């Protein structure tokens, strides 16, 4: 309901992701994307979506 | 400077795409 | 005088709908009793032909029209020489009476300053700037120096010139340079940028809009919304979307243009878009900014097609700059186009040399060229070594 | 008309309001002026608890 609150709920749910996307970045990359949906917990569509959007 | 002023394309002006604004439901 | 230009350029092309004619033309009948249009109300069948433009009951008698308003009468050939008696002889002996009587010399330059407006209103280009002529030389401070720019920034949008114009505007400036305000400055650079529109200097036309101040309203030369749509839309096409995110999207004040006005629907609808990712809806954002912003617009009808297509190879590209390759299914169906449209987009891209990429056919995948270590010092780099050695040459083979 | 021409205390009120009309605007320069010129007037002029706190 809160506008305010809902900015800054996709400003973690970028911060959420970018910590976990910065654990399938550490290690080497080259790896297949259906194990990196399987780390992060989301769809495939949705982690193509926003890892390429940053 | 090459394929680019006068020759310009002759398509894609109205009829082509206004097709394809039926191509999202018929999937 | 560009509020009749702007609602009567509609009588020139339109595709959609013949009430926008006739919405328009309550303008055009309206404006036309205070102030005489005969310069440009001749002029509409004499510029563009075979819609409106065989309509005409003085010069060639034919009526080919959706607008049956835009032909001459006994009322506007009655008031034609009431606006020339009582706007001008009325006010010339007046005006003849100080020359006599030699009072002042500021106070009658001014004279024939005012009576120029009315030379304007009348829609006599010849005698407006007669007028001026004498004032010029009177002219110091930029109160008489501005409103000699007035007449010749009328030349432009009033009778369609895009070459006379801009060459008079640079001449004022190197004579007397102050500037005023931003709206005194953005006459010498926001008009600058709409003159570029009609030769396609791409970028060289948007330097200017994109610092210029969304307040700027000159009413008669210009209106509040019409600098806003030259200025939000051509920005979106020139300035990349390196760009886009620290001033299309995010502005203080582009933002308060749309806001107001909902017939924009550009640097909302297509921004978002580009920053969301989503092409599947961006697609049938184009046709609202191409059919009821571009093609409405007077200065936006000069590219046409270059509009939308420019954007058609700028949004793959993006795509292409987050992923090494692609897939058939999400972009010739997915996106809303097909197959066969697809490969007609970036069929005629990649030739131009404007990007490249890889696309295949069994394995309908799309894959992106990089230049890897190549860069700039690969082509640019061979390519200023004969770039600089014609130019070196060509004034040392003639000695003296 | 609102500056010393009527009520002078008034003028935070409309600036708070007018302060609102620029957020939601997502308009930054605005909003953080019209904030200035009340938050500059609190020490001319005075307003209740719901105003200042607010």
């Amino acid at each position: 309901g809160d506008e305010l609150t809902r900015s800054h709920f996709n400003a973690l749910y970028d911060t959420l992701l970018e910590s976990n996307l910065c654990k399938i970045i550490e290690p080497f990359e080259c790896v297949e994307i259906s194990h990196i949906s399987k780390i992060i917990g989301l769809d495939t569509q949705q982690v193509e979506g926003k890892l390429s959007q940053m | 400077e090459n394929w680019d002023d006068v020759e310009v394309d002759d398509d894609f002006t109205n009829e082509l795409k206004a097709e394809l604004d039926r191509y999202k439901r018929e999937n | 005088n560009y509020e009749v230009s702007e609602k009567a350029f509609l009588l020139t092309q339109s595709k959609v709908s013949i009430e926008q004619r006739k919405e328009a033309a309550e303008f055009v009948l309206a404006k036309i009793k205070e102030e005489e249009m005969a310069p440009y109300y001749k002029y509409l069948c004499e510029e563009y032909l075979v819609n409106n433009g065989q309509s005409d009951l003085e010069h060639d008698e034919k009526s080919d029209s959706l607008n049956e308003w835009i032909k001459f009468d006994q009322e506007l050939y009655n008031e034609l020489c009431k606006k020339n008696e009582s706007k001008i002889k009325e006010l010339n002996e007046k005006i003849q009476k100080l020359e006599e009587d030699d009072e002042g010399e500021l106070e009658q330059a001014q004279a024939w300053i005012n009576l120029g407006e009315y030379y304007a209103q009348i829609g006599d280009k010849d005698n407006a700037e007669k007028t001026l002529g004498k004032s010029l030389s009177k002219a110091i401070s930029t109160g008489a120096k501005i409103d000699v720019m007035l007449t010749i920034a009328r030349l432009g949008f009033f009778y369609n010139d895009q070459l006379y114009v801009k060459e008079k505007l640079e001449a004022v400036n190197s004579m007397i340079e102050k500037g005023g305000d931003w709206e005194r400055r953005n006459r010498y650079k926001t008009y600058y940028g709409i003159h570029c529109l009609a030769v396609r200097n791409f970028k060289e036309a948007a330097k200017l809009l994109v610092d210029s101040l969304a307040t700027f309203t000159s009413i008669e030369l210009t209106s509040y919304e019409s600098i806003a749509t030259y200025a939000s839309v051509t920005g979106l096409f020139t300035l990349e979307r390196t760009d886009l995110k620290s001033k299309v999207i995010d502005s203080p004040e582009l933002l308060s243009l749309i806001s107001t006005t909902a017939a924009l629907q550009s640097i909302s609808s297509l921004t978002i878009s580009l920053y969301a990712s989503d092409y599947a809806s961006y697609f049938p954002y184009l046709l609202e900014t191409y059919a009821n912003v571009l093609i409405p617009c007077k200065y936006l009808n000069r590219h046409a097609d270059f509009f939308v297509r420019e954007m058609r190879r700028k949004v793959y590209a993006q795509l292409l700059e987050s992923y090494k390759t692609l897939s058939l299914k999400s972009m010739a169906s997915a996106f809303g186009v097909s197959v066969a449209f697809l490969d007609n987009d970036l069929g005629k891209f990649i030739p131009n040399k404007q990007l490249n990429c890889v696309i295949d056919r069994v394995n309908g995948i799309v894959e992106t060229n990089r230049p890897d270590n190549k860069n700039a010092q690969y082509h640019l780099l061979v390519k200023q070594g004969d770039g600089l050695l014609t130019k070196l040459q060509k004034y040392g083979a003639a000695v003296r | 008309e609102f500056k010393k021409l009527d009520d002078k205390p008034s003028l935070v009120d409309v600036h708070l309001l007018e302060s609102k009309v620029y957020h939601k605007l997502r308009n930054l320069a605005k909003s953080k002026a019209s904030l200035t010129a009340a938050r500059t007037a609190a020490n001319s002029i005075y307003c209740p608890t719901q105003t200042v706190a607010e």
